[PDB]
RNA sequence: AGAGCGCAAGGGUAGAAGGGGGCCUGACUGCGAGGCCUGCAAGCCGAGCAGGGGCGAAAGCCGGGCCUAGUGAACCGGUGGU
RNA sequence: CCACCAGCCUACCAAACCCUGUCAAACUCCGAAGGGUCCCAGGUGGAGCCUGGGAGUGAGGGCGCGAGCGAUAACGUCCGCGU
RNA sequence: UCCCCCGUGCCCAUAGCGGCGUGGAACCACCCGUUCCCAUUCCGAACACGGAAGUGAAACGCGCCAGCGCCGAUGGUACUGGGCGGGCGACCGCCUGGGAGAGUAGGUCGGUGCGGGGG
């Protein structure tokens, strides 16, 4: 959503993060501009972001543009980031990761078994007109071990796709125990 | 240009019947016949070797023409013999030599299989080929008893031009073939 | 090893050498192989001793 | 099929026990069967 | 799939890369380095005669007389599958003698 | 215990122990997990403690999704002898882990739960921990 | 002081690393001898005035300047020209 | 090119060094440019030359085998020989 | 569940397969920093060349970082450039 | 001077694996014959030799598609000669010149000298 952005020139980055205004880089096609976030609310508004989402860039040039996230660098010891890339978004359809709201409690599940999440982001191409927010990916019937997949989702009039078709967004698994006391052997 | 009752009969046969239940509109498309090879795959030549090889020359001669003898290649440690240099003979035949084979083959060959029921409609490769075996050697018309010892069948290797399947057990039942049904 | 044994092949024309190994353990009798001596061309090269 | 000892060819019939007189060229200069 | 470089043999020194293809013979005299040619001899797009073992002799030593007059002396037969099969022509008394 | 049976060069040396988790500190797997904070080996030993404690603690539990794997021979010598007479055998097999390397998580638990489990399961691996969620652990597989 | 079992070995061999690699490089003269390159297998392929006998290993011919040759859809080179 | 390339691997290799064949027999004579190596001593790659010979129409190849071990200074003697 | 030969399969064991995470000195798709070497130029310095006589000197040891052995103990102890 | 095809060198997969489309009047590949040079560890496959009919199917020459393959910025981290420090340590931070991998973007189904056959 919304969230300053400023430009950069040549200062040296670690001067930026240890300052507050972190440092970040956008692109698109043909440009690579450089700027930098804010500490604070950028990694605020960032918990309700990932490439799900559609960043604002207010650049206090007069410009204010519409970003998708990519390539976020933490910085491994003490983990929390220190560098976003920004690539912009157009219209004509291009691809990202969808989030898949998982929905219904079958057999596996509530009589025992464990939520295999697995591809929680899956690769599609959708038309950034129609930007849909989710997709709801349902279990429904699915015993432990089984697990759902392909074409098995939701997909939008606008939203196509192009993972496996196979992959396995999701799954459930045996719930573990004491009883490995027995397995421990 | 040595002419056979085969020759003649695959000739007028095999056209027309494919220019109309089929049609490759393009005079040099339908495929044909291509190479006839036999190979029987011993390994009991693990001694008593080229004496076991004289009875693969007699049948040399039943089709006219000589055979080569193809080997192993690795280390073997149960039916004996490493390197690899066995009784693995490889014959190949072409055009108007498969003719007279498969004169005397198709004609007098298939009639004494006793376990007669038809050739197999499943061994094919697919890709116009098609692969199979036998178990006597005598059921080919030039051999007589007093040079038969053991047990001598053969692993029959007939390639066509063919690439798929209608069309290659087509091309075999225009030739005058005994299957399945 | 032996049943290989080395020979020096002797050439006639009285002398002249160069020096080889034989194969006992191969149908390989004397060896009479064409060689150049010390003076001359590629003549002849027999086979004497050890 | 040149070289040296090739097993040769010539003419051949298959006098079968039905009424078939059939003209091959075949190794053996006088067959005949069953069909 | 004779390639082996068998023009590899004829790095060695100087060239005369031919080729026949069925009906004319695309026999050529080649300097190497430069990738600069010289010689483009063949039979029937010479407009000569028509056969292949014949034009061969006659053509092979109409090189012999071209390269005699363009001051060289000797290059090297270059083909993948060539065997060989004399044509004694064989571009060697046409000028190369390397024949 | 778990390790393999019969690996390449049974006696291997112990080298260095820098620092930067090599990759593969992000989550991609269970809903709450742990990570390290002192640089250098990492027992099996103390991994089964920590399996131990955990799953006995939570009977009927989740799921375990451990990303490490102790395969580094130990090189350890006899007692009450001298030195040289030949180098350390093959004991105690543990991995080459730094902090940050989210080392071990469990899926199908709630919060509260998975925080004393993995809270008493890192608490005894030597040394000190960290417990991470699956939030801002985003997008790098 | 009761020193408990011990053991022996066998790993203590180890065979005599002989002077390696390339002698020459790009601009130095060799005078027909001078070889170059003690290599092993044909990390380097021998090519103009350059040579290459048994043990693999590329030589002089000519009194030529070195240079390099990169093929990588055949590998590397040595070549060598002189005066011309 | 993970095959095979005698026997350890490493390395290199199919645009062969692999696998089959015809004619042979250069595991030559007299040298030796110049380098690698290194205290020495040995070890080492060897253009090119003169005799003569094999192969290939020829270009061209042959002073052993894809290579890194298959080694023993000097006296004391033994055989053939100048 | 039949033989003209096969049809058929499990909230069974079970390779290949791939995705997800992955470790390695004797694994290498990529590969720095640097280091090493030759050409040009500067560099006047108890530099370098050649020869000759006169020397000695060859258990070295604390320290730093790069590897080992120890046990990620030793005023341990073994190489490395550096001191 | 130019377009196309056939012999060829060169940069070295941005060059190719797949798919689709296309011509053969010329060159080209087949094709047919094995009388004939050649030759099959056996085979007219072949390497050849003798060329009518016929073909553009396989081979090929050219394009259109990124699907795989490959190339892959650079924003920027990892580290590293040089120098400076903190703790018991394992290791860690600072200033300087340098500075990859990964993969984000994107790219490419390539181009160039000679020679000849045709307009």
């Amino acid at each position: 959503y919304r969230l300053k952005a400023y430009y950069r020139e040549g200062e040296k980055p670690s001067a930026l993060r240890r300052a507050g205004k972190l440092p970040g880089v956008m692109y698109n096609r043909h440009l690579n501009r450089k700027v930098y976030v804010d500490l604070v609310e950028f990694d605020k508004v960032f918990r309700q972001a990932s490439i799900h989402h559609v960043i604002v860039l207010e650049l206090p040039d007069g410009q204010s543009l519409p970003t998708l996230v990519r390539q976020v660098n933490l910085d491994k010891r003490r983990r929390r980031p220190e560098h976003v890339d920004f690539f912009v978004l157009s219209d004509e359809p291009v691809e990202m990761y969808v989030p898949l709201r998982f929905v219904g409690t079958p057999a596996g599940v509530r009589a025992g078994g464990v939520l295999q999440e697995i591809h929680r982001d899956i690769l599609v191409k959708v038309s950034p007109r129609n930007i849909p927010e989710f997709i709801e990916v349902d279990v429904s019937g699915l015993e432990i071990g089984d697990s759902l997949h392909a074409s098995d989702l939701k997909l939008p009039p606008g939203v196509e796709l192009a993972v496996s078709p196979e992959e396995t967004i999701a799954a459930v698994v045996p719930p573990e125990d004491v009883e490995k006391l027995a397995e421990e052997a | 240009p040595l002419d056979v009752a085969l020759k003649r009969k695959y000739y007028e046969e095999v056209r027309p019947e494919l220019i109309r239940r089929f049609g490759y509109q393009n005079v040099w498309e339908v495929p044909r016949l291509e190479k006839v090879v036999i190979n029987q795959g011993l390994g009991e030549a693990k001694e008593d070797a080229r004496i076991l090889e004289k009875a693969a020359q007699e049948l040399a001669l039943i089709t006219g023409q000589k055979p080569a003898v193809t080997r192993a290649k690795k280390s073997i440690s149960n039916f004996k013999l490493r390197k690899g240099m066995p009784i693995g003979l490889r014959v190949t035949l072409r055009r108007d030599r498969m003719w007279i084979f498969l004169e005397k083959l198709l004609n007098v060959a298939l009639p004494r299989i006793r376990d007669f029921r038809g050739l197999n409609p499943n061994s094919f490769d697919g890709r116009g080929n098609y692969n199979l075996g036998l178990r006597e050697q005598l059921i080919f018309p030039e051999i007589t008893y007093d040079m038969v010892d053991a047990l001598r069948g053969m692993d029959i290797a007939v390639v066509t031009t063919a690439e798929t399947d209608e069309e290659a057990r087509a091309l075999l039942e225009l030739l005058g073939f005994p299957f399945r049904k | 090893v032996r049943i290989k044994l080395l020979l020096e092949c002797t050439e006639c024309k009285r002398r002249n050498y160069a020096t080889e190994k034989n194969k006992r353990n191969t149908p390989n009798k004397l060896e009479l192989r064409k060689y150049c001596p010390w003076c001359r061309k590629h003549t002849v090269h027999r086979e004497v001793k050890i | 099929m040149k070289e040296g000892i090739h097993p040769k060819l010539v003419p051949a019939r298959i006098i079968c026990g039905c009424g078939n007189v059939i003209e091959t060229y075949s190794t053996k200069p006088e067959i005949y069967v069953e069909v | 799939k004779f390639r082996v470089r068998n023009r590899i043999k004829r790095t060695g020194r100087l060239r005369l890369s031919v080729f026949r293809s069925l009906k004319h013979i695309y026999a050529q005299i080649i300097d190497d380095e430069k990738g600069v040619t010289l010689v483009s001899a063949s039979s029937l797009a010479l407009k000569l005669k028509g056969n292949k073992t014949e034009v061969a002799r006659q053509v092979g030593r109409a090189l012999a007389e071209k390269a005699l007059a363009l001051g060289i002396k000797q290059v090297a037969f270059d083909r993948g599958p060539y065997k060989y099969h004399g044509r004694v022509k064989a571009l060697a008394e046409g000028a190369r003698e390397g024949g | 215990m778990l390790m393999p049976r019969r690996m390449k060069y049974r006696k291997q040396q112990r080298g260095r122990l820098k620092g930067a988790t090599k990759g593969g500190d992000y989550v991609a797997f269970g809903d709450y997990g742990l990570v390290a904070l002192e640089p250098a080996w990492i027992t099996a030993q103390q991994i089964e403690a920590a399996r131990v404690a955990m799953v006995r603690h939570f009977r009927r539990g989740g799921k375990i999704f451990i990303r490490i794997f102790p395969d580094k021979p130990y090189t350890k010598k006899p007692l009450e002898v001298r030195m040289g007479k030949g180098k350390g055998n093959v004991e105690g097999y543990v991995a080459v882990v730094k902090p940050g390397r989210v080392m071990f998580e469990v899926a199908g638990v709630t919060e509260e739960q998975a925080m004393e489990a993995l809270r008493i399961a890192g608490h005894k691996l030597p040394i000190k921990t960290k417990i991470v969620r699956r939030d801002a652990y985003d997008e790098a597989q | 002081a009761h020193k408990k079992g011990l053991g022996s070995t066998r790993n203590g061999r180890d065979s005599q690393a002989k002077r390696l690699g390339v002698k020459r490089y790009e601009g130095q003269v060799v005078r027909a001898g001078n070889i170059l390159v003690r290599q092993r297998g044909t990390r380097f392929k021998p090519g103009k005035n350059v040579g290459m006998g048994r043990d693999f290993t590329l030589f002089a011919l000519v009194d030529g300047v070195v240079e390099f040759q990169d093929r990588g859809r055949l590998g590397r080179y040595v070549h060598v020209r002189p005066l011309a």
